[PDB]
RNA sequence: AACUAAUCCUAGCCCUAGCCCUACACAAAUAUAAUUAUACUAUUAUAUAAAUCAAAACAUUUAUCCUACUAAAAGUAUUGGAGA
């Protein structure tokens, strides 16, 4: 006579059955049955100063919208990296080994913000 | 090894094709069991002196059990292959 | 997205792989973060990424079932065109 | 509806597409060809024609092999082509009696065998038929190298073959080191079986083992798109300077 | 005695006898799931 | 209206594709190759010498004749 | 002199022909009592299909089931409680 179709949650079942509703953990449980919160595990909101800011939620109807051009890897490379290499190549002071000079990173290890595997949230 | 034979005939299949078998073609009768055949002997050429068999370079016919367990395993003898026969005979002639 | 491509060349931020589950299907598996390597993790080892031979029959049955649905759909489109051409 | 291809051709179709296609040609040939094993449990017909006694006329004859069951334990040893025979018998040897289930089992022994090319002794489950085949081949090493896969009938045996073939192909000095004269004698004796090392690598491998091997060969971390674009720019700029 | 009441509900018993982990424990149970997937059942297990 | 062109049998020798998996097997035998020469003569391109038995085949033919 | 009712046409489906496939569906969650962000505790199909049924019972036997090109040779040679 049990309901097979409704979702299985902790409001159901006996006392000893418990599970989470999706909130992230913020601490650890030791022996002696004591909870110990960790400060670094609690998310911190980075809020900017909004004094003197000119932008608002809405825009005027008379503002012309622009043709859509999604950014691509090619476009970013040309705007930022291409000019410096071109000047150095003309001078002849360019080599493959020193690509790091132009901003290339060999590996993501050591960086606080790693691009793969991502180690930070939105 | 056990060798068996069908009781029931299997109709011919053809040149490139395979016969289709039925559950009655799974009934067998035993034609022979090889383990009961009379035993044979093994031919070997001695490489070192050994009691009551020979000294060196002489072909000997021995029971399969002895040849496989004592002579070959211990290195005292070698297989009487055509190449082994040729090498040993030449050494005997020169001696 | 553009910056990640330049520095690493990867098209996804989260690691994953193509694997076969115990039901005979091919699914993308998203990885998780662990403090220890996989060969020492007993909870992870209980998870199976292979199918045994009794699943082969069901793989064929799925393929045939998908084939029937496609045939009926194309047949219906052809019949609908007949009505339109007659009307116009 | 109907399938585009008959069912029995599905296996060949799979080998013809995907990463299976990228496998080397001659190893695909080994999987494709199927050769019937030498008779063991039945007597083959000597002739192709026989005189039927009842009507006294010439009739065609064929050889139809018995089906044999190979337990998975057989793959850990060297059975001489033998297996289990699962069948029926007639009680009292008359067709009008009851039909009874029967199984004929091979007699198995444990023996120790020595390989010159590998210079190691193994312990193996074996049949008396296997021992006789060794004698007829004039050594344990000859048996492994001469016998084809179907007659050998063991995954262990095919692994031994790969080791011997690779050892001979490379002339590896690991055999009897510090005695170059002895090593030369062994390698020369088996000079007929030498094949190129590339082929020897994939001998005896199953399809799953082959696919894992191929995947490891071509696995590569992607290339940063930063380097790729730099090469294009330098290539274009250098030509422009010319 | 009066019959008709043989179901004495217990969630621990229900999940252990007919649950997801129980079905996957044996090859016969895995084939139970495959049949219900081919039929299209909305409920594969308890 | 005007009726379409009458159906016609395709003329000339026929060489099936060996690699294709769906080509019927009987069309790939030496017997089928021999038939092409018989119907179409030299235009087939079959090397005429092939029609006769090869030396290995000849020995089998002679051996059987003596037996029976 | 009317209540209860009745009239309707298209939603889709069926059998063939043709053709392999490359469909493997944002984020997050799930093999733990599935759909619960992290260690405890390891993981693995199957020896020969049987019986009903026909033989007017039943005990050897019983097409397909247990697939290998069409047309013919031919229901011929052969097999069978020589009988179905
Ligand atoms: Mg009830
Ligand atoms: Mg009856």
């Amino acid at each position: 006579g049990a309901d097979r179709m409704s979702k299985w949650t902790s409001k159901r079942g006996p006392r000893t059955f418990t599970k989470s509703r999706g909130a992230k953990k913020t601490g650890i449980y030791t022996s002696d049955r004591k909870f110990v919160q960790i400060k670094e595990m609690v998310p911190e909101f980075v809020v900017p100063d909004l004094t003197g800011f000119k932008l608002k939620p809405y825009v005027n109807y008379r503002a012309p919208a622009g043709i859509d051009t999604p950014l691509t890897a090619k476009a970013l490379f040309q705007e930022t990296v291409a000019p410096a290499i071109e000047k150095d190549f003309k001078e002849g002071t360019f080599d493959a080994n020193n690509l790091e000079k132009y901003g290339f990173e060999p590996t993501q290890e050591g960086k606080l913000f790693q691009l793969y595997p991502k180690n930070f949230p939105r | 090894t056990v060798i068996v034979e069908r009781w029931w005939k299997v109709p011919l299949a053809g040149e490139g094709r395979k016969p289709h078998l039925h559950r009655r073609h799974r009934v067998y009768k035993l034609v022979e069991d090889t383990k009961h055949r009379p035993k044979d002997n093994l031919e070997l050429i001695l490489t070192q002196s050994v009691d009551e068999i020979g000294v060196r370079g002489d072909l000997v016919s021995v029971k399969k059990s002895v040849g496989r367990n004592k002579l070959l395993s211990q290195g005292l003898a070698v297989y009487a292959s055509p190449e082994n026969r040729k090498l040993f005979e030449e050494e005997k002639s020169l001696r | 997205d553009a910056l990640r491509l330049l520095q690493t060349g990867q098209e996804k931020p989260r690691p994953g792989a193509w694997r076969r589950d115990i039901f005979g299907r091919i699914v993308w598996h998203k990885f998780k973060q662990w403090p220890i390597p996989w060969y020492l993790n007993k909870r992870y080892n209980r998870r199976r990424f292979f199918a045994m031979p009794y699943v082969d029959r069901f793989i064929r049955l799925r393929i045939e079932k998908h084939a029937r649905i496609e045939a009926r759909k194309r047949s219906l489109q052809k019949k609908k065109e007949k009505i339109l051409h007659a009307k116009f | 509806p109907l399938h585009r291809y008959p069912v029995h051709l599905w296996q060949k179709l799979r080998l013809r597409q995907g990463i299976c296609a990228r496998l080397p040609a001659h190893f695909l040939r080994s999987l494709e060809e199927e050769r019937t094993p030498t008779p063991v449990h039945y007597k083959p017909h000597g002739t192709k024609f026989k005189i039927n006694p009842k009507n006294g006329q010439r009739e065609r004859v064929e050889d139809v092999p018995i089906p044999v069951h190979y337990p998975p334990e057989s793959q850990q040893g060297l059975w001489g082509g033998e297996g289990l025979i699962l069948g029926y018998r007639y009680a009292n040897n008359d067709k009008l009696s009851k039909r009874v289930k029967k199984v004929w089992k091979p007699q198995l022994f444990t023996r120790e065998l020595y390989s010159e090319i590998l210079d190691k002794k193994f312990t193996v489950t074996v049949t008396m038929r296997t021992l006789d085949l060794i004698d007829e081949a004039y050594g344990f090493d000859f048996y492994i190298l001469k016998t084809p896969k179907e007659d050998l009938g063991s995954k262990f045996g095919m692994d031994l073959k790969r080791g011997m073939l690779l050892r001979l192909a490379r002339q590896d000095p690991h055999l009897h080191p510090e005695n170059p004269e002895r090593r030369a004698a062994i390698y020369d004796k088996y000079r007929s079986f030498v094949i190129p090392e590339a082929e020897a690598e994939w001998v005896g491998l199953t399809l799953e083992e082959a696919l894992e091997k191929q995947r490891l060969l071509e696995e590569k971390d992607p290339v940063p798109l930063f380097k790729v674009y730099v090469e294009e720019l330098v290539q274009r700029l250098q030509e422009q300077v010319l | 005695r009066a019959r008709g009441n043989e179901y004495q509900p217990s969630n621990i018993k229900r999940k252990h006898k007919h649950g997801w982990v129980r079905r996957l424990s044996t090859p016969a149970g895995v084939q139970v799931i495959l049949r219900r997937m081919l039929k299209g059942r909305k409920s594969l297990s308890h | 209206y005007r009726a379409p062109p009458p159906p016609r049998r395709r003329p000339g020798p026929h060489s099936p594709d060996p690699e294709n998996l769906l080509t019927p097997r009987w069309q790939l035998t030496p017997r089928y190759v021999a038939k092409q020469f018989g119907r179409h003569g030299a235009i087939s391109g079959v090397p005429p010498a092939s029609l006769w038995p090869t030396p290995e085949q000849l020995r089998e033919l002679e051996a059987e004749e003596q037996e029976w």
